[PDB]
């Protein structure tokens, strides 16, 4: 796939910095177009970064802070739109790179970058850098009031070198002779946003930016506004002419480009877009598919519970004890969950008392999350996270951090008993520093992922090596070695036949307490007026007209423990009365009262 | 694979009527154009009647206007021809056809109407057997019957090549008699016997006379 | 009528070259904004083009091309839009007029074109034209990048005279003084995108296109948005001021005007425009009126057949044995149908059978198309079209080639039997070259037609003079000499009464096989047991309470075969038992049981 998603961490110090880089690998390898931002921050010395070499287009802003490396080869971006903006005013910002052989970004090397849509650049602090100061930024902008938004540092550690002798006019991203600055906009014709050249006949298409290799829309070297099928345009596609012409039918607008169907986890509206969130007024149908759509409500639309980062709760960081009540009997959250350690402590700032375990029950009924569950804390009395039990999508539609759909860090859980949970639509796993927990990798998280370019990111939990005993790994019936924690009631998959929640080798069959037949390697119990059988199947089904023998009489076609005896099977019914058989069928009654039958016979009628 | 199998011709009585079947298969009935023809013995081809069932066009020859019918039931993919109050010029053999290009590709193979007073006779078949050369003949004798036709086959259809069916004769008496021979080798006679299937429709006899060499 | 459509049949050689013109001079005759391409291509020397000379507007492209004509008179031409574009690019194509006294075009004449709004300008090879490279295209334009996407052909066979001395400086578009180019863009002040001379005071409204005579949003020479009662705006007509002002209410978006209510053949929408297709989770309700309108759907969506041209058929140019099946039991398609020698002789390319005559029955159905019928291949077996027997209407929202609704061509059927087609909702018919077809002059297409712009083009048939016989002319019995083919029972109107399908000269009133009444010219059958009358109104209804007599018994008020005996009309009524009189009337019985009663009484019961 080429378009994935930005993060949004901003200046923030990683969560886990061993396993940070390679959260950045998954989430950029491949990828193309951005959608989001681009953070590229705490980046090490000898950081091997040669997975961004793919990007071609950003959203958002890109982000180059805080890294020792010496340079991000980003030479393949062209455009970064700016949608978002970093601090609110820049769409892109290169901010401490070394400190106050040294470390320290050297060049930018954005040799591609011909647009900068919206917002302005802020280059500060950076004691390596050269030949920012260099580059006609106005060029690279959209309008001339960006320009204005504009601040870039100067100072500087060392001395810089010229710009390759092969360059133009001295402005260049490097020392390189390809990485010369491009010009595609004041060094224009007439009227031209944009062109290749400095004649009329260079113009780019209206609705190129960045550039173009020729007159047509299907030259842009970026859209302006759509990509429909390597064709720029204003609108993604009411007909007035009376005919039809090639180009598929009617799309739907997802990120800056024209698309037949929505990607995996989005959504389609009726207005004709992508969403991750639907409108007011408007429910989440899931179609046959699995393909999901916002509609508006036919009647009042029904109760809803959110979760953070969505309505009353869209400022709140974290479930407290002020908040948990929401939740009860939620089946399906839309929104996230967050415990952080001010959960269970509780702030004593706020009359807000610490959430305690057992309030956690309200999420058993839970079975879905649109958004994310991170867990940074949690009661020491819990060995797991049992109370997820049910557990059985993280959409992910929102992101922690930007990037993970699920984060468990710093628990001491002993295992996970998240034993319901078969899919996260979208994002990263983390799962770090919880010392004691085993059963992490005995998880098949390649079955509950969907695209190939997510992962689980793991460290600093119990050596693998370490879990091995009885209590620390899977339990013999487990199929194919897959758990969320200890014993036969914890597996995935069920190597034999299931009794309830748990694993068992045999179903009660020939032999046994009672006597059971199966269904979908489902152990069932047979009709208690069943006669159980020597080695021999007892029942094919619950009902007692299911029974191989009966225990005591017989009522055809029902094993029954006493005849009818003035039962009327329903109104308007006359009452059926019965006596039993020396062999021990029940046989009816003859004429009606004086002698109002039973076995021999009764009167009072 | 396009074919039309007619039927209902025979024998009726001057002034009395009679309806002809042209069963189709593949192609409907409904959305052609079914024509019927007629050929008087020793005639031209006449143009009798005609439907587009489809369209409800009926056409009818002023010869036949007001005493025949044309009709299709859809349902059987069946073209009929009612006809009424016939008489002696009608007896023919009728046809039915399909309209094409502006042509009429596909034919029935043509049922026989014969207008008459004269009852129904049942042939007798008399063999004609062989006497005492290299080649020798021997035949079957369909003699007294009526209406026309009769149908002389050998041996079920497998003897083809050496049979001479001749054309039938009007005797003195108003019935008819034909004879069909056939030629086979003068070493074949004893432990090589042939038999001949005669079928008059119309009085129900299927006889099967074996002719040996006596 | 001002509006009309245009075709889009491109560089294709006509269909049918003898009423090609025609074809034209219908289709122009009057227009005055040109709904779509206006293409006007290979015409004779000394053809006659007057009907062009309204031509004001055009919202696609123009493309004259192979033309041996010396002039095309398009002089009131003043914007085209460029909507569509010709080979994805022009918006204006001029290509081969005049062979590689001498055939050719001229001069373009173009000398109100003052505004291409996207699309460039392609010119070329036409040997004798003279002056395209004398126009400044640049002024014409809408913006400057559109030079990028011109290419002028010069080469030519002759010498050119000058611009009339008249001429500005040097720029017309042929030899008359009035032809030369008047510049609305290049030659401005200021801002001003067209201007009607260099003086800040001669600057056109904001919303003008081509140029104007005054700068009011009133003085525009074209409207660069939308023409709302001849003021040009950016937007069609929620409030925010609390009052009430002239200029009616809100309109509905048709082509680039405002309008009331959407022109005839159209479709409203929610969204506020006029349209010849529905949107996704949309229908399409009939109003009493008879209009039309596209609304989402409470339930989901129906059932609809899509004919070719929609859906999973917008590529499929014919009606084959691969799709055929799709329109079984259809009553209404959406889309259009074609029939093609492809169709019947299938293509050996794929493993597609020929399509044999009796699949054509799945049309029987069928009594609405919204796009068009073309016909130029048929079973020789069928004389007719009475597959489409019950067709009512066909809407032309889509157009073969861009003109046509209805073509029928190449055939040898040797009547129509379209014997229920009303209307014809838009664009012309087409038949020509069917040397076996009769009744294409008894139908009144004037009836079928709704505008009067559109018309029957016909020629190669068999000749109206030799439509004279039986078989050949309407029956006796049809009204006006009008029907679809021969006999009763394919009139367009019925001159006396109908029975069933046929036209009859009498119903069976007073004499006759069975009896009949009449009711709306029908002739229906009296009840079996009515008693036929000499010379007299047997019935008034089929209700066996509507007889003059009855033929057997009488049961107040029924005639019928027998007295009642034990019938009960409905549960939990008593059984009724009668016997018959003298006269005839069904009698009640007496008291009952023991003689449960009839005519001499019976027991058992
Ligand atoms: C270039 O850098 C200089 C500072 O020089 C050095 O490098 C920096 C990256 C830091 O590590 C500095 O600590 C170091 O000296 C910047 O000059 C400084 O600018 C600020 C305003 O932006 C000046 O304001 C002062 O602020 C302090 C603390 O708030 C007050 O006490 C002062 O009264 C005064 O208002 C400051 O004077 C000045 N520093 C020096 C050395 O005098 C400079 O901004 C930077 N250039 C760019 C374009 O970013
Ligand atoms: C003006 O016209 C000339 C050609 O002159 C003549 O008029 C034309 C309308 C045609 O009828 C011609 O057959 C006739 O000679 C155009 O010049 C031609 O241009 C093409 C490229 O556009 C040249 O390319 C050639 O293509 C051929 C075949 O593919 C190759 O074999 C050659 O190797 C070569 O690549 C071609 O050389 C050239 N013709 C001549 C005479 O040499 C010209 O394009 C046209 N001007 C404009 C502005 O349209
Ligand atoms: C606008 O978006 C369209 C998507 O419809 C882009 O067209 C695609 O771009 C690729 C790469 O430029 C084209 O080439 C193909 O690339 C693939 C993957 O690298 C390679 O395997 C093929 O051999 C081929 O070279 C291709 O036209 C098209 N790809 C697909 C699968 O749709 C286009 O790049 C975008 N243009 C702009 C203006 O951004
Ligand atoms: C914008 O569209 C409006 C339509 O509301 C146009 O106004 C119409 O234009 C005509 C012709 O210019 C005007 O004059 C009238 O013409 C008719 C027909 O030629 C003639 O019979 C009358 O005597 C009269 O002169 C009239 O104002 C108006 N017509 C009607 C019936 O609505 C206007 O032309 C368009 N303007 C632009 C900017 O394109
Ligand atoms: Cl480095
Ligand atoms: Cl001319």
């Amino acid at each position: 796939t080429q378009v994935c998603t930005g993060t949004d961490m901003k200046l923030r110090l990683p969560a886990s910095p061993e396993t940070h880089l390679d959260m950045l690998r998954h989430l950029y390898q491949g990828c193309q177009v951005v959608q989001g931002n681009l953070e590229l921050t705490y980046l090490p010395t000898n950081a091997s970064l040669s997975f961004l070499q793919d990007i071609q287009e950003v959203q958002g802003y890109v982000l180059i802070a805080h890294n020792q490396v010496r340079q991000v080869p980003l030479q393949r971006l062209r455009i970064v739109r700016g949608t978002q903006l970093f601090e609110d005013n820049y769409a892109l910002a290169v901010l401490d790179n070394g400190d106050p052989s040294p470390g320290g970004l050297r060049e930018l090397q954005l040799r591609s970058l011909t647009e900068i849509l919206k917002g302005g650049v802020l280059i500060q602090r950076n004691p390596q850098l050269c030949y920012q100061d260099t580059i006609l930024w106005k060029d690279i902008f959209h309008k001339n009031n960006q320009l204005a938004l504009t601040l870039i540092d100067t100072n500087r550690s060392r001395a810089c070198h010229p710009c390759s002798p092969m360059c133009k006019g001295s402005r260049c991203w490097g020392e390189s002779s390809e990485d010369c600055q491009s010009l595609t906009r004041t060094v224009c014709a007439g009227g031209c946003a944009r062109c290749k050249g400095p004649l009329p006949t260079d113009c780019c298409h209206e609705q190129c930016a960045a550039g173009c290799t020729g007159p047509k829309h299907s030259d842009c070297l970026a859209c302006l506004h759509f990509n429909h099928s390597g064709i720029c345009e204003l609108h993604c596609p009411n007909t007035d002419t009376f005919e039809s012409m090639p180009n598929p039918e009617g799309r739907y607008t997802f990120g800056a480009s024209c698309v037949t169907a929505c990607p995996y986890n989005y959504l389609s509206t009726d207005v004709g877009s992508c969403t991750l969130v639907c409108p007011l007024h408007n429910q989440e149908v899931t179609a046959e598919d699995g393909t999901q759509r916002c509609e508006k409500c036919s009647k009042p639309c029904a109760r809803v519970c959110y979760g953070l980062g969505m309505e009353h709760l869209r400022e709140v960081r974290a479930v407290t004890s002020a908040n948990i009540q929401e939740f009860a009997g939620c089946k399906k959250i839309f929104g996230s969950l967050a415990f952080l350690p001010e959960s269970f402590d509780g702030d004593p700032a706020s009359n807000t008392a610490p959430l305690q375990p057992e309030q956690l029950q309200v999420f058993e009924t839970l079975e879905e999350i649109t958004g994310y569950l991170y867990i940074s804390a949690w009661p020491d009395s819990l060995p797991d996270l049992s109370v997820f039990q049910n557990l059985q999508v993280i959409r992910g539609r929102i992101l922690h951090n930007g990037a993970y759909s699920l984060t468990l860090q710093g628990l001491g859980i002993s295992w996970l008993g998240l034993r319901s949970l078969r899919e996260l639509g979208s994002g990263l796993a983390l799962i770090h520093h919880n010392t004691h927990l085993c059963f992490v990798h005995t998880v098949p998280w390649d079955q509950l992922f969907r695209n190939p370019h997510q992962a689980l990111l793991h460290t600093a939990n119990r050596p693998e090596d370490e879990c091995v005993g009885e209590g620390l790994a899977c339990h013999q019936l487990c199929a194919r070695g897959h758990c969320w924690g200890p014993g036969p009631t914890q597996c995935v998959n069920c190597s034999q036949f299931l009794r309830g929640q748990e694993c068992v080798e045999e179903c009660r069959v020939l032999q046994g307490l009672p006597r059971e037949y199966v269904n979908a390697r489902h152990c069932l119990p047979c009709h208690p007026e069943c006669q159980p059988q020597n080695g021999s199947v007892t029942c094919f089904g619950p009902e007692a007209d299911q029974c191989v023998a009966c225990a005591h009489y017989k009522d055809p076609p029902f094993c029954v423990a006493r005849c009818p005896s003035g039962v009327k099977p329903d109104l308007s019914y006359m009452p059926i009365w019965k006596f039993p058989d020396e062999e021990g069928a029940c046989q009816p009654c003859p004429i009606n009262c004086t002698h109002s039958c039973v076995d021999l016979d009764d009167k009072g009628c | 694979e396009v074919q039309l199998v007619e039927s209902g011709g025979g024998l009726v009585q001057p002034g009395g009527s009679l309806r002809l079947s042209c069963a189709a298969s593949g192609f409907s009935i409904w959305w052609s154009w079914i024509h019927w023809v007629r050929q008087a013995p020793g005639k031209g081809l006449e143009w009798v009647a005609s439907i587009s069932p489809s369209s409800g066009w009926t056409s009818y020859a002023d010869s036949v206007k007001g005493r025949f019918t044309i009709s299709a039931d859809t349902s059987k993919n069946t073209a009929y021809l009612q006809m009424n109050s016939l008489r002696a010029e009608d007896t023919a053999v009728y046809y039915c056809a399909r309209w094409w290009s502006s042509a009429m590709d596909y034919w029935g193979q043509g049922t026989l109407v014969t207008v008459s007073s004269a009852s129904t006779k049942g042939p007798s078949v008399f063999p004609l057997a062989p006497s005492s050369g290299g080649t020798a003949a021997l035949g079957c004798l369909v003699k007294d019957y009526f209406p026309e036709p009769v149908t002389v086959s050998w041996n079920s259809g497998a003897l083809t090549s050496g049979v001479h069916t001749f054309p039938a004769v009007l005797q003195s008496s108003g019935l008819y008699s034909l004879s069909s021979v056939v030629t086979v080798p003068s070493s074949s006679l004893g432990t090589q016997t042939y038999i001949c299937n005669v079928n008059h429709k119309p009085s129900n006899t299927k006889v099967d006379k074996k002719v040996e060499p006596k």
